[PDB]
């Protein structure tokens, strides 16, 4: 586990603040992620995904939004 | 057979449904998707309302307009 | 869903297999031979030369026939 | 004020969607007010209404 | 007839070329006449290798005039000349008269292609650029390709001496 | 005749490129596009001297390096002279 | 090589004829005051881009056109390896290579492939 | 030479430009479809059948929309520029390996980079000629973009070219029976990946037109027409490189079908990093294709030399 | 004031087709003109090509017709950057006293045919801020407005009918039949 | 798996330069008597032009 | 935006405009929530979680975001409080300052 640059208090949570590890695997478990490109890989990965997904297009004016009872639109007299 | 041949099973249930080739080519070409779903209603004006709760929300109930336009 | 992407590629799929094909009869309509010679060595060029110094046809090849009886 | 590609000096020029909105709502009552405040900040609404 | 073409060309654009006071006209012109001069180069050699090579370092070379048009003379009128428009339409077509009413064998070049060497010439049956490019790699004048290599090291030594990257970019009046 | 029916060509050529790199030009930089010019048709005019030899055309590469390193060279002085000047105007220069 | 030229000319013929198809049959409305101005996002310019621009990577230029010279000397040498004594091939090859990773390491050194600024 | 070839060279080549361009319309229809299912929404449905004709609207609309007369630019060299780029760009088409002798490029490569370094030209005399501050700062991001990747790609060519021993794309073929060459040249499948999207002016690397940065990039001032063909000169590009990626890294073979599902599948990848990577600057590009691309190349290069002499011992 | 028709009614009247112009006009050219329209506004109607403008709080909902529920990319609609690569502006926000030549400048750098959408209530008359010091009177004043979409903010419902409305206008547009008959 | 390629590509190029240095002694051979049939009608028609 | 059209469309159902609510008044809020709009809420909180997962898994990691927004627009906390700053950019400068929790 990477070291905490500053101790986070109770009910705070601090982003950017681990400490780099310079241990021998995660140096070289980073580098593989530079030269091989680990994190573009699971971009693409998670992108050609929702590829497969199916899209929340509604097929207008055949298939229209939700709405509610309360809804505001034109003033008409009653 | 887990890769989908039942659904192109389904396209074909659409393609008779729709009243033959050239009826779901106009079908498709009117509507540009082609789905199958229980009549639920026709308006005086004509146009016919289907239900299926199969589908994504908003895709639910759909309208096929007149075929006089 | 995901298969209406298809539409659109397989054009792409099938145009671009045009301007080889095509050749592949185009060449045999008129050559008669589906690959026409060639010209990156300079042998198969001296040897293209020889060709069409025996015929009008480089492509026409003279087989035995050509050859006396003796 | 570009030297190049870099910046110089970035002066930003406002007022191009000012609406004249507060002396606006000095004319009207506080319930015809409130509509204004979802028309100062765009995207965030429910939170403008909390505040006034 | 493409070489006398050729001829006509490179002549045309030289009279251009020495006409513009433009940076930008004298870019298009030698643009221009690098295409012409490149294939000309390769109707004299049996391989057409080093009008490719002169045509990367005639194109790599004012990729970066450009970039210095812009940061110094970028603003310049351009004039058009009906004189000048009118004596090169005029010698152009005179030359393509005068190419099209001349034998060609005798304005030929005499320099041996590919299939102008004779069929018994064995190092012509050879790999089109081998023999042409050997004598870069070989045993006497491998030196002189050691002392290119150390030269254009010396040359960007220099390059960086006297272009002071730490004094700031460049432009009219700095 | 010989000397003139070849060859004669890009001896001209050369010599309305160097009276192109010595006409009176506002910058610095066009004197530069002459020399570019000028590498253009002493290229040419090697060329033929190497092409008619057979194999001796490896040369035509070290030319093309002593030219790029000219033209890097008239580049790196103009950007000299924007360490000491404003401009690349020949007229701005010293005449003494 | 005279068929190159040929082709050539007739895409360039092609995409002329192209072109003016499409000057032709576009739509031919008066040219107004304003239409015609540079866009420069909606409002005035306050200068013409024919001001001269700043050059920070002049440097990077330079090396580009040395760089560039070199390659045109890595070029020969797929073919001059089957036709070529093998040690003094190897001998070119390599040093080429490391003279090139020297220059370039040493100016990474110095830091004059960063943009001047 | 053999009157019959001339007619088939000419017929052969007006018809790969024919398809060529149907293809780019074709590829703007791919791209307009799989980058919206790259997100969740559909891609063109309405208009024609199912969306098919809908580069035929593209292209009605765009050649009957009015030319821009531009004042403050030259417009004898702003009206040239698109002719010239989309010149090159169905120019350098040219080069397509095919099994039938249609062009003897025994100097392919070659001339690869003379069209390759000539289309960033016609872009970045399209960029000065228009009059505008984002046009000239599109051109001048393209001309820093090519001097980045320019010895960068003729590097990784030469080590490409040593595994096949000429510059004949064709020889492609005969060494790719066993075997693709996506095995050997996986980190220059990822390097030639990025320097054909630099290439092509594509994402991850688009400062030479930019939608965010600048305005349209240098085709601010382009409209009906010079976009239309500038937008073809780009997407012809496109099909180029992605056909070079199925060139050298997959199989060189053009009586396949397979070729050319491979071919709309490289399109495909083209498609699939500009809806997923954001775009660089051109700061980090320059310090990539210098400090990286470049010092990968020739220390590959070096083991390719290296293996290139033990190979030749052991034949 | 006319009603949509009873079901009996609409079986007896025929199809009305996708030409406006009609099936026949008693000439020749007049049918090869009317027929070359049609082919130019399917062309014209098929993707409209809106511009990045984005004034105000209006805008917000024109990217929940970029949002994957109504994907204005289905219909040929595609936002461009440069006014020299769109047909449509959608003026969509307020328009105050210093975006008045900004506008107007936009609008007619804009290359012809030229059709503006007016989004939302202070486009359309100004709205809220009508009777403010420094906000312009609806866009009306300044440049020509084809569809005026009429919600404050609309739903992107109610934007998608004013693009389909616009292309209906561009399906009625008359061009080469007006040459004929001028 | 390149290696193995290479062996078999160079098998083809050997079989190539095989055929080729088979083939050419017969057209070397027609070569020079052409040759030599062209300089003896070239020498009669310089002596003939030339009078 | 997927997701910020659900919450629109929540919106909607809550107060009938999708955007301009006027929902939230002096004395509390106008109308009641409506039946059922428990479990469509819990529902779009259950899942977007994920969705914010597959949101980072493209965007955080990468190195070209992180080359474009890494040390780039540093503000330190001096300036932050002498420009007068409040927010995200307070508690991106390290300052722990926020108005939910001081004075809530
Ligand atoms: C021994 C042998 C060698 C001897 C050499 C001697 C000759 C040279 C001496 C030069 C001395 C000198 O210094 O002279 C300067 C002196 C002054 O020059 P200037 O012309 O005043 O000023 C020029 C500007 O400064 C120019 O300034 P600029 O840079 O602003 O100008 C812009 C420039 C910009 O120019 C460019 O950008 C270059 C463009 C080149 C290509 C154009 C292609 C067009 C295709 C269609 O435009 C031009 O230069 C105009 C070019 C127009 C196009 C030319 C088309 C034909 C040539 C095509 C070449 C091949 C390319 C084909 C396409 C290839 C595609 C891949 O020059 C002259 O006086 C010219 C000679 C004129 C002689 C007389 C001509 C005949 C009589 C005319 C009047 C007739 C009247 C008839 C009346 C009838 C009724 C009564
Ligand atoms: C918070 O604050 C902010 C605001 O406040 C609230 C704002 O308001 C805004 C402003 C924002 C808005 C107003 C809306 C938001 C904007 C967006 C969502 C835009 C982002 C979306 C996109 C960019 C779309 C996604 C990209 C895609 C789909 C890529 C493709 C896009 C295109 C445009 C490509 C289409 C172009 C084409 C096809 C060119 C046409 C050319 C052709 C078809 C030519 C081809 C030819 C052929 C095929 C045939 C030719 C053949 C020939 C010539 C030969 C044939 C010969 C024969 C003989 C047959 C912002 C930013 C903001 O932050
Ligand atoms: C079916 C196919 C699916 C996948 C398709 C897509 C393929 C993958 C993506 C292709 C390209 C995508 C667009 C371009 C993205 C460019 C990203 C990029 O370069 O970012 C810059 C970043 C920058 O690195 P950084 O992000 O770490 O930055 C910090 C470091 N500084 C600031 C110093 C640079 O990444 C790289 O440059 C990584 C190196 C790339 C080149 C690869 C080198 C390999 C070296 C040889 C390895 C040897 C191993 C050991 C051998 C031992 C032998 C004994
Ligand atoms: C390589 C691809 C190049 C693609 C673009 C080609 C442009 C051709 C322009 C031909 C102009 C001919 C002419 O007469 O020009 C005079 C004209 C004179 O301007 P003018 O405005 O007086 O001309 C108008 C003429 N009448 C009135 C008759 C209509 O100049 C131009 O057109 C400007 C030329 C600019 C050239 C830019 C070259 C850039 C080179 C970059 C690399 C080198 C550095
Ligand atoms: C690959 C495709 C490249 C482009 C081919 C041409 C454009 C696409 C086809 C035409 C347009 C779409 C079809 C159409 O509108 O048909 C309606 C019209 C008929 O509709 P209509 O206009 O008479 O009536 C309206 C429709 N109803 C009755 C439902 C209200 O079709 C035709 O006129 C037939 C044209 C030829 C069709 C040939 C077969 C095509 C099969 C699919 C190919 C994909
Ligand atoms: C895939 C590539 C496709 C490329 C071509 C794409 C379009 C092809 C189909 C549409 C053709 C449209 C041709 C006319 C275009 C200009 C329309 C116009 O405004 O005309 C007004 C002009 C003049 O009419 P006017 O009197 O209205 O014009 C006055 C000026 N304005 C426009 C300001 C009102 O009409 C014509 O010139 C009539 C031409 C008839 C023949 C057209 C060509 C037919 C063959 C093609
Ligand atoms: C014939 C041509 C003309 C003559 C040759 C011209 C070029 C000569 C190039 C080499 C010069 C060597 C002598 C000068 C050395 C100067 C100091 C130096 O560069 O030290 C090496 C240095 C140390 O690494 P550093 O980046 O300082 O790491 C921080 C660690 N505290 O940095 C490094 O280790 C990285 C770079 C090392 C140098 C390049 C690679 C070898
Ligand atoms: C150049 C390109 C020529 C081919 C494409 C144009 C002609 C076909 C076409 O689309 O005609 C228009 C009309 C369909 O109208 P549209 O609005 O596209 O349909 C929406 C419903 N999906 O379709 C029709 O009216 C069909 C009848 C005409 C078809 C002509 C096809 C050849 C031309
Ligand atoms: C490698 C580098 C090479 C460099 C050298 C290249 C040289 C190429 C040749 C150059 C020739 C130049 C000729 C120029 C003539 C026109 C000059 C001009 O400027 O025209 C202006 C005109 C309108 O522009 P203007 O109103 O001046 O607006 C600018 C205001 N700032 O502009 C226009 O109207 C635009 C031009 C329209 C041209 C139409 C021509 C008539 C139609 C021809 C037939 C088309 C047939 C199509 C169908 C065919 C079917 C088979
Ligand atoms: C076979 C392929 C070519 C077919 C061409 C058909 C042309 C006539 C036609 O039917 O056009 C269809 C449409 C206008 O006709 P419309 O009244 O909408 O429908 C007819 C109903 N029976 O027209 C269209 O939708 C577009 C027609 C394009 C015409 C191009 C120019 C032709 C001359
Ligand atoms: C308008 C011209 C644009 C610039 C074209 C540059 C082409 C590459 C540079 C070059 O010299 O290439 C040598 C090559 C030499 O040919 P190759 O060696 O490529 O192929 C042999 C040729 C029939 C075996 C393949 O020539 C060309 O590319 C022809 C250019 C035609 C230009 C026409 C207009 C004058
Ligand atoms: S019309 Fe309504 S939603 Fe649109 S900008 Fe005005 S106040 Fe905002």
């Amino acid at each position: 586990e990477p070291k905490d640059i500053v101790e986070v208090p109770k009910g705070y949570v601090y982003v950017n603040n681990k400490e780099l590890s310079m241990e021998f695997a995660d140096i070289t478990d980073r580098a593989a992620s530079t030269m091989f490109f680990g994190e573009l890989l699971r971009g693409f990965a998670v992108t050609l995904a929702h590829i497969f997904k199916e899209p929340a297009t509604i097929n207008y004016p055949f298939e229209k939004g939700p709405l509610s009872p309360r809804f505001r639109g034109e003033h008409a007299l009653r | 057979k887990f890769l989908g041949i039942n659904r192109l099973t389904k396209l074909f249930q659409m393609v008779r449904e729709a009243g033959g080739l050239k009826q779901a080519y106009l079908k498709l070409y009117r509507n540009d998707d082609l789905k199958i779903g229980t009549l639920v209603g026709i308006d005086k004006y004509g146009n016919k309302y289907f239900e299926n709760p199969y589908y994504f929300y908003g895709r639910n109930r759909w309208i096929e307009f007149a075929p006089h336009v | 869903m995901w298969f209406e992407i298809l539409p659109g590629a397989v054009i792409i799929t099938t145009l671009l297999s045009v301007p080889i094909y095509a050749m592949y009869g185009l060449d045999k309509l008129m050559i008669g031979n589906a690959f026409r010679r060639n010209m990156d060595e300079r042998f198969s060029r001296v040897m293209y030369q020889r060709d069409f110094r025996l015929t009008d046809n480089p492509y026409k090849m003279n087989g035995l026939e050509q050859i006396p009886d003796e | 004020e570009l030297d190049g590609e870099t910046v110089m000096r970035a002066d930003p020029h406002i007022g191009l969607l000012h609406r004249g909105t507060e002396k606006l709502i000095e004319y009207k009552t506080y319930t015809q007010a409130l509509p204004y405040f979802d028309r100062l900040d765009y995207v965030s609404m429910m939170c403008n209404e909390q505040c006034y | 007839m493409i070489q006398l073409m050729l001829y006509s060309l490179i002549i045309t654009t030289s009279i251009i070329f020495l006409n513009m006071i433009h940076p930008l006209a004298l870019g298009l012109t030698l643009l221009i006449q690098t295409i012409f001069v490149c294939l000309l180069t390769g109707l004299m050699t049996k391989s057409f290798w080093y009008s490719y090579i002169l045509f990367l370092i005639f194109l790599g070379g004012m990729l970066v005039l450009f970039i210095y048009v812009t940061s110094l003379a970028s603003n310049e009128m351009f004039n058009l000349s009906m004189k000048l428009t009118l004596f090169s339409s005029l010698i152009l077509i005179f030359m393509l008269i005068l190419s099209f009413i001349m034998d060609k064998t005798s304005s030929s070049l005499f320099l041996m292609n590919n299939d102008m060497q004779s069929i018994i010439n064995m190092n012509s049956y050879f790999m089109e650029n081998s023999l042409s490019l050997n004598k870069l790699y070989n045993f006497p004048t491998n030196f002189i390709t050691i002392l290119l290599m150390n030269y254009l090291l010396i040359t960007l030594i220099v390059i960086v001496k006297i272009t002071k990257l730490f004094k700031g970019p460049i432009r009219m009046m700095s | 005749m010989i000397m003139i029916l070849y060859w004669s060509l890009p001896m001209i050529l050369f010599i309305l490129g160097l009276f192109c790199f010595v006409s009176n030009r506002k910058h610095l930089l066009s004197m530069l596009l002459s020399l570019e010019f000028i590498v253009l048709m002493l290229f040419f005019m090697l060329f033929i001297y190497l092409n008619m030899l057979n194999y001796e055309s490896y040369f035509s590469m070290m030319f093309l390096t002593f030219s790029v390193c000219e033209g890097a060279l008239g580049l790196s002085i103009l950007v000299s002279m924007i360490r000491t000047h404003g401009n690349d105007y020949f007229q701005s220069f010293s005449i003494m | 090589m005279f068929s190159i030229i040929f082709i050539a000319l007739l895409i360039l013929l092609i995409t002329t004829i192209v072109m003016f198809l499409a000057s032709i049959l576009s739509k031919k409305a008066l040219i107004d005051r304003e239409k015609s101005s540079p866009f420069e996002c909606g409002f005035d310019p306050k200068s013409s881009s024919r001001l001269p621009f700043s050059l920070r990577f002049f440097l990077i230029t330079i090396i580009f056109l040395i760089f560039d010279v070199e390659i045109a000397l890595i070029l020969p040498m797929i073919i001059i390896m089957k036709y070529s004594n093998i040690m003094i091939w190897t001998i070119t090859s390599i040093i080429f290579i490391l003279i090139l990773l020297i220059g370039l390491y040493h100016e990474w050194n110095q830091g004059m492939l960063n943009w001047s600024n | 030479m053999f009157y019959m070839e001339f007619i088939l060279s000419l017929i052969g080549s007006l018809l790969l430009i024919i398809c060529v361009l149907v293809s780019v319309a074709f590829l703007t229809l791919l791209e307009r479809k799989v980058l919206g299912y790259i997100q969740i929404r559909k891609g063109p449905n309405k208009v024609g059948l199912m969306g098919i004709p809908q580069p035929f609207c593209d292209a009605i609309k765009l050649f009957t929309k009015e030319q821009t007369y531009p004042l403050l630019s030259n417009y004898l060299s702003y009206y040239i520029s698109p002719i010239f780029s989309l010149f090159l760009s169905l120019f350098v088409w040219m080069c397509m390996p095919f099994f039938v002798k249609l062009y003897s490029f025994n100097l392919g490569g070659l001339f690869f980079l003379c069209c390759t370094s000539l289309g960033v030209y016609t872009v970045m005399v399209a960029g000065w000629s228009s009059n505008s501050n984002y046009a000239l700062l599109g051109g001048l991001r393209a001309v820093a973009q090519t001097i980045s990747y320019e010895v960068s790609l003729a590097l990784i060519l030469l080590s490409f070219i040593f595994l096949i021993g000429s510059y004949n794309m064709i020889y492609f073929f005969f060494y790719q029976v066993y075997m693709w060459f996506l095995i050997i040249l996986f980190p220059m499948a990822l390097v030639w990946v990025s320097i054909s999207l630099a290439e092509t002016n594509r994402t991850p690397f688009d400062f030479a037109e930019g939608e965010s940065e600048l305005v349209s990039g240098f085709n601010v001032e382009y409209s009906s027409g010079g976009f239309a063909l500038i937008f073809m000169a780009e997407y012809a590009s496109i099909l180029f490189m992605s056909m070079l990626f199925c060139v050298i890294f997959l199989g060189c073979d053009v009586f396949n079908l397979l070729f050319y599902m491979k071919l709309t599948f490289i399109s495909f990848v083209f498609i699939w990093v500009r809806g997923t990577l954001p775009r660089f600057r051109y700061d980090k590009l320059m310090y990539l294709a210098w400090k990286c691309f470049l010092s990968f190349s020739l220390n590959y290069l070096l083991f390719f030399i290296g293996f290139k002499i033990l190979l030749f011992s052991l034949l | 004031q006319q009603t949509l028709p009873v079901a009996e009614v609409a079986q007896n009247l025929p199809k009305k087709g996708y030409s406006p112009f009609g099936t026949k006009q008693s000439s020749v050219a007049e049918w090869s003109l009317a027929r070359l329209d049609d082919l130019l506004n399917w062309g014209r109607k098929g993707s409209i090509w809106p511009l990045t403008f984005g004034l105000a709080c209006c805008a917000v909902e024109m990217m929940h017709i970029a949002a994957p529920r109504y994907d204005m990319d289905r219909y040929g609609v595609v936002f461009r950057a440069s006014p020299r690569q769109a047909d449509v502006i959608i003026v969509a926000g307020t328009l105050t006293n210093k975006m008045a030549p900004a506008l107007r400048k936009v609008y007619d750098q804009m290359p012809e045919p030229r059709w503006v959408i007016s989004m939302g209530s202070c486009a359309n008359g100004g709205g809220y801020y009508h009777y403010s010091y420094s906000v312009v009177r609806g866009c009306d004043r300044i440049i020509p407005v084809d569809i005026y979409v009429p919600g404050c903010p609309p739903t992107a419902e109610a934007l998608m009918y004013g693009v389909l409305q616009l292309q209906k206008k561009v399906k009625r547009m008359k061009t080469l039949q007006m040459w004929y008959r001028k | 798996i390149y290696y193995l390629t290479a062996k078999k590509v160079k098998r083809d190029e050997i079989e190539m330069r095989s055929a080729q240095n088979v083939i050419f002694p017969i057209l070397v051979a027609e070569r020079d008597r052409e040759f030599l049939r062209q300089l003896r009608r070239n020498r009669d028609e310089e002596a003939e032009l030339m009078k | 935006f997927e997701e910020r059209e659900k919450m629109m469309e929540f919106y909607e159902r809550v107060s009938g405009a999708r955007m301009h609510a006027a929902y939230i008044r002096p004395g509390g809020v106008s109308l009641d929530m409506p039946l059922g709009l428990m479990d469509d809420i819990y529902e779009f909180a259950s899942k977007f979680a994920e969705r914010l997962d597959e949101v980072e898994d493209v965007l955080t990691t990468n190195r070209i975001w992180v080359q474009r927004t890494e040390d780039i627009g540093i503000v330190t906390a001096e300036e932050a409080l002498n420009y007068g700053f409040s927010g995200v950019m307070l508690r991106g400068s390290g300052i722990k300052w926020d108005l939910r929790k001081q004075q809530p």
